[PDB]
């Protein structure tokens, strides 16, 4: 599992309401969060599947 | 919208909701065929919802028009959040009426101190303020000095700050693309800021008046 899967989800400075997924390592689940629309970090996926294939495990 | 108040239904007739499965951004109807929003709210195809007040309840007043074109400002930069403006062409022209009426473009750029209104269905950061019901908020345009001091080196000519350095009232996630109307003219488009309603971090808006030329030329190019 890439280390970026352990970082908190980052909304960013923009003010849109775009629903994205991020890997929640504390619960070991891919969950949704509100992404602002700019300056996305790596623990930010367009779908649960991407999130799972990427951070799902090791 | 944090620290604002529920708008009188239909008091912001130009206010639109960008939908793509759910409300993700706001926008402003500038004419029966065009809507202005933020470039960071871009999507190749979006549905524009006009005549709305409570986005989660069918009111009879609404019009769902799909876009036919979505043009981002050519010089937009996502990292700098610079030139954060875009135009959306409505597939079928909006029917102007008691609920759907356009907002005028700025003739001049508004001065610091100018009191404006911003509205949207974004986060209200309150369990009492319902974001589904259009929220309104009066905010003064801040001087470039205070703006640049809040965000050192981040403020370009395409931006201006508006709000309160004390915090408490601001636009928030879900408000992007929305309007900042100062005396009947569309002065800005909700763009970004650090957090929402935080002291020392006022909201930053795209500066519409420095775009009049692109706006008009583009709405004429087919
Ligand atoms: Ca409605």
């Amino acid at each position: 599992r890439p280390d970026f899967c352990l970082e908190p989800p980052y909304t960013g400075p923009c003010k849109a309401r775009i629903i994205r997924y991020f890997y929640n390592a504390k619960a070991g689940l891919c969950q949704t969060f509100v992404y602002g629309g700019c300056r996305a970090k790596r623990n930010n996926f367009k779908s649960a599947e991407d999130c799972m294939r990427t951070c799902g495990g090791a | 919208i944090v620290g604002g108040y529920e708008c009188k239904p239909y008091s912001q007739p130009h206010q639109v909701s960008l939908n793509s499965g759910y409300h993700f951004c706001g926008g402003s109807l500038v004419n029966e065929n065009w809507v202005v929003s933020a470039a960071h709210c871009y999507k190749s195809r979006v549905e524009v919802r006009l005549g709305e007040h409570n986005i989660k309840v069918t009111e009879g007043s609404e019009q769902f028009i799909s876009s036919s074109r979505v043009i981002r400002h050519p010089n937009y930069s996502s990292y700098n959040i610079d030139n954060d403006i875009m135009l959306i062409k409505l597939s079928k022209p909006a029917t102007l009426n008691t609920y759907v009426q356009p907002v005028a473009l700025p003739t001049s750029c508004a001065p610091a101190g100018t009191m404006c209104t911003v509205s949207g269905w974004g986060n209200t950061m309150s369990s009492t303020a319902d974001s589904n019901k259009l929220q309104c908020l009066n905010i003064p345009i801040l001087s470039y000095s205070d703006c640049n001091n809040s965000y050192p080196g981040m403020i370009t000519n395409a931006m201006f700050c508006a709000g309160y350095l004390e915090g408490g009232k601001d636009s928030c996630q879900g408000d992007s693309g929305g309007p900042v109307v100062c005396n009947g003219e569309l002065q800005g488009v909700v763009s970004w800021g650090y957090g929402c309603a935080e002291p020392g971090n006022p909201g930053v808006y795209a500066k519409v008046c420095i775009f009049n030329d692109w706006l008009t030329s583009t709405m004429a190019s087919y």
